């Protein structure tokens, strides 16, 4: 409709919340679900050796 | 489980490792038995001979 600035100063809100959310966010979450699902695995990893 | 199996391979281990200084010891025993008897022999034998 309007084509507005607002084109901008929507951007910059953009690309601000990628950040904070790929350094802050994403990675704390995804170590401790790759760690449970790790030691999760290294239980079947420890009946295998068991019967091994 | 996996500390069940750590015990019953070390106990099973140990079984082991005494039967065989068992069978190798009986082993030296009879080795013992047969040169000692055929020593006797080496005499019966010939003063068998010696007297005929």
């Amino acid at each position: 409709m309007n084509l507005n600035a607002t084109i901008l100063g929507q951007a910059i809100a953009f690309v601000l919340f990628v950040l904070f959310a790929m350094k802050y966010v994403w990675p704390p979450l995804m170590a401790a679900i790759e760690k449970r699902q790790k030691e999760i695995a290294d239980g079947l990893a420890s009946a295998e050796r068991a019967h091994k | 489980d996996l500390d069940l199996a750590k015990a019953s391979a070390t106990d099973q281990l140990k079984k082991a490792k005494a039967e065989a200084q068992v069978i190798i010891e009986q082993a030296n025993k009879r080795r013992s038995q047969i040169l000692d008897e055929a020593k006797a022999e080496a005499e019966q034998e010939r003063t068998k001979i010696v007297a005929q």
